[PDB]
RNA sequence: UGAAAUAGAACUGAAACCGUAGACUUACAAGCAGUCAAAGCCGUAAUUUAUUGCGGUGAUGGCGUGCCUUUUGCAUAAUGA
RNA sequence: ACAUUACCGAAGCUUUGGAUCUUAACGAAAGUUAAGAUGGUAGGGGAGCGUUCUGUAAGCCAGAGAAGUUAAGCUGGAAAG
């Protein structure tokens, strides 16, 4: 059993007991998350597809932590112009543990 | 008539390893002393060759 | 340790020039491309060419 | 802890098991036949298609000598080749090339339509063309198409 | 007031060499070649970070088109019906679905054809 | 790695490493008898230099391990590095001079009791 | 092949390779815009749909006077003679919808 | 002997350069040698254990005309190492 | 060529996460929000890293291991630490 769920406009494939890495969510909502926009549910054989959301179907999750990714570097330079620029970056991600898929 | 660009270490290594390669001489143990001598040459250690003395080996 | 605590703006740094591309005062060092002025000079005598 | 990877899935080529497909070329049009063959060979009919690796099936073409053309191509299509020696340009019309090598036109067309590089050459290795209506790969139980 | 201590250039070079480890030939040890190859590599890294989005979307589209080859729905029409029936599922999701669980994707297609 | 009890080292020998390495390749891993025969046979300066170093290494091993004879020994490893260089002048036409480098080599041989 | 001729030919082929479907879409948009402009004293929403790069200087000035700087720019304006004239100048780069 | 002799005519001993050993890859292929994807092999940590990561190698796919200076304009077969 | 419905397709547009600056509002202020605005050579303005010496420093940290290369790991938006 799994769910195809939209969080903040990004699809994910949620499975129970099992973490999701999503875009950083505000400190305000670091307590207990409920997501109401489920696109698809596959339960033990049979599948329900929402138009655009499957009604009466929730996903309940517990916020766990925030974690930074590996560092990336944006670099550019202009040939035979003696000019460049370098910028570092590290994106932040939030990890949520899916408890149950209200099906 | 002059190198246009410095060759890569791969090319230099390849050429050097192929060219600077010496081959082992064949051997055959002397019937007299048991030394390993060059095949078809007088033994340098005892002087015999096919059971015939030819040298008188000194110091 | 008593931290003299200089007033702000009391000493500009300098206009160190010709020390890299990132400083904005790089190879050409504020002089432009070529000509008389690129090489130390300008005809002084209130000159109008 | 375990993370649900919401990333594109890649299927290990050691768990994909290649079949053979028979395609008949009788009374078909050369380009259409070649296009079908390329689509099968490339792997573009499987959900896990990947241009990196070789995941498509193999193809046996039968009756390759009965491909039909339209227009005056039978008299006018030219197959060129160059010996790399000076002036050594040799042409060969469709008639003559077909008579000398019955499988050559279809092999040439499929080679042109396949991608280029090591994988393209491998894909062409994955193809068998027969002039007649019978093939020697009976041991593979090829699926007819 | 002589200000010579040259513990700077070796530092720059050590960082560069650390980042340029696996390169071919003399590009991994010489300072000049390593710096040239690294600098063009980082620019490639930026460009390619933006290109990876295009590449993966193209892959997903091709996979969807392959999974639909069976049925009679050209996937332009598939996207058509998808939007028209108001199913806002994603190209990545559909591509992965057609591999993990083919029958769900097939059911989606039956549902689109309406 | 080295059992430095069993090894010989010859520093600044009068030959170029580029010329001594092939002879080393021909005896690496061979038995002591075979290697000694090869070096005696082959009429190369590097061959004679290796012969001296190899014989010395075997002598050291025997001296420190009295129950090891000439026919349980095999040449385990052989390394040939480059040593000091000397520059001398070779004068050419039109007053042009060229510098004429003379190279030396270090030789390291370790023997070991055969399999 | 002579360079003068091949440049002419390449340019002519590029120009002639336009799609009638795209032309029909553009014609439909123009008709809609003219129909809207023909009205009088209504609030109209103006979207900018074509870029400012490469266009004429006068027309860039008109668009910046309407308030649109980028593609995707949204501005509501009250149709009087001034706005009608500006819209007529820049009709080919805008999309007009009506604010009920 | 000396605290040390990879302190023995020399302290700390890098880079360029020359090597040895082990692991991986390579002899049907047209690679500014890199980046983005990626099977297999090897090292390693977790999850009861062969599927996920830190790693090193990398078949194959996509993209990509070294750099500096000078010019209306250079991968340019303009200049310089 | 003429019609109908589409889709693909850029660093454009939209959305998500993060940073700086201008203006405006709120706030005692710090800052919090709203709006837009940030390709860029010549060239102008502004903000920092790092090296050596001097006062701080007859301070603090070192033979229980200073300085320096050297392997690995980590942080910072860049100089880097
Ligand atoms: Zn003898």
């Amino acid at each position: 059993m799994y769910a195809l769920v939209e969080i903040n406009g990004k699809q994910y494939k949620a499975i129970e007991g099992e973490f999701l890495k999503i875009d950083k969510i505000s400190p305000v909502e670091k307590d207990k998350l409920e997501f109401n926009s489920v696109l698809l549910i596959n339960k033990d054989g049979e599948v329900k597809i929402g138009k655009p959301y499957v009604v009466n179907s929730l996903i309940r999750c517990t916020y766990k932590e925030d974690k930074k990714d590996k560092k990336v570097v944006s670099y550019r330079y202009r040939r035979r112009k003696s000019s460049e620029r370098k910028v570092g970056h590290r994106q932040t991600y939030s990890y949520i543990l899916v408890d149950e898929i209200v099906f | 008539a002059v190198p246009k660009f410095k060759p890569s270490k791969s090319r230099s290594r390849t050429r050097r390893s192929i060219n600077m390669r010496k081959k082992i001489p064949q051997f055959q143990e002397c019937s007299n002393c048991g030394n390993l001598g060059v095949r078809h040459r007088i033994c340098l250690k005892c002087g015999y060759y096919r059971n015939n003395q030819y040298l008188e080996i000194g110091l | 340790m008593f931290n003299l605590l200089k007033p702000k703006g009391a000493s500009k740094r300098r206009k160190i020039v010709g020390r890299g591309p990132g400083s904005g005062l790089g190879k050409t060092s504020g002089r432009g491309q070529k000509g008389q002025k690129a090489r130390n000079t300008s005809p002084r005598l209130g000159f109008e060419g | 802890n375990k993370i649900t990877n919401n990333d594109t899935i890649w299927i290990k080529p050691k768990t994909v098991e290649k079949k053979w497909y028979v395609i008949d070329a009788a009374d078909r049009i050369l380009g259409k036949v070649a296009v079908d063959v390329v689509k099968i060979l490339r792997g573009k009919h499987k959900a896990y298609y990947t241009p990196h690796q070789d995941l498509g099936d193999n193809v046996i073409i039968i009756n390759a000598s009965k491909v039909k053309l339209t227009g005056k191509k039978y008299q006018q299509k030219l197959y060129y080749r160059h010996s790399r020696y000076p002036g050594g340009l040799y042409s060969d019309t469709f008639r003559t090339l077909s008579e000398r090598k019955p499988c050559a036109p279809l092999e040439i067309a499929i080679k042109g339509m396949l991608p280029k590089g090591p994988l393209g050459r491998n894909l062409f290795r994955n193809l068998k063309v027969f002039s007649g209506s019978e093939h020697t790969l009976k041991a593979q139980n090829p699926i007819k198409l | 007031a002589r200000a010579k201590n040259g513990t700077v250039h070796v530092a720059r070079r050590k960082r560069i060499l650390k980042k340029t480890k696996g390169f071919w030939g003399t590009k991994k040890s010489n300072y000049k070649k390593a710096k040239d190859t690294l600098r063009k590599g980082m620019m490639y890294a930026t460009r390619d970070r933006k290109v990876r989005k295009r590449d993966f979307r193209r892959l997903w589209i091709s996979r969807i088109s392959a999974a639909l080859s069976d049925t009679g729905v050209t996937y332009s029409r598939f996207i058509e019906g998808l939007l028209k029936s108001n199913i806002k599922i994603n190209r990545k999701i559909l591509s992965n679905l057609a591999i993990e669980d083919v029958e769900a994707f097939k059911k989606i297609v039956l549902e689109i054809r309406r | 790695l080295v059992n430095r009890r069993y090894t010989a080292k010859g520093k600044n020998l009068p030959s170029s490493p580029k010329k001594v390495r092939p002879i080393a390749d021909n005896i690496r891993g061979e038995s002591y008898i075979k290697a000694i025969a090869v070096l005696c046979s082959m009429p190369n300066k590097g061959a004679k230099l290796l012969e001296k170093v190899v014989k010395s290494a075997a002598s050291n091993a025997m001296y420190h391990n009295k129950n090891l004879s000439e026919d349980m020994i095999f040449v385990k490893t052989v390394m040939v590095d480059d040593g000091r260089r000397r520059k001398k002048i070779w004068p050419r036409a039109r007053g042009r001079a060229d510098r004429l480098v003379n190279r030396n080599c270090h030789i390291f041989v370790e023997v070991d009791e055969k399999k | 092949i002579k360079r003068k001729l091949r440049l002419q030919l390449k340019k002519a082929r590029f120009n002639a390779s336009r799609s009638r479907s795209k032309n029909k879409c553009f014609i439909k948009r123009m008709e809609n815009n003219r129909k809207i402009i023909s009205k009088n004293n209504i609030n109209v929403q103006v979207f900018l749909v074509r870029s400012l790069i490469g266009k004429l200087n006068k027309k860039v000035k008109v668009l910046k006077a309407l308030g649109l700087n980028k593609i995707g720019d949204k501005k509501v304006h009250f149709l009087n003679e001034s706005i009608k004239g500006m819209l007529n100048e820049t009709i080919n780069m805008i999309l007009l919808s009506e604010v009920m």
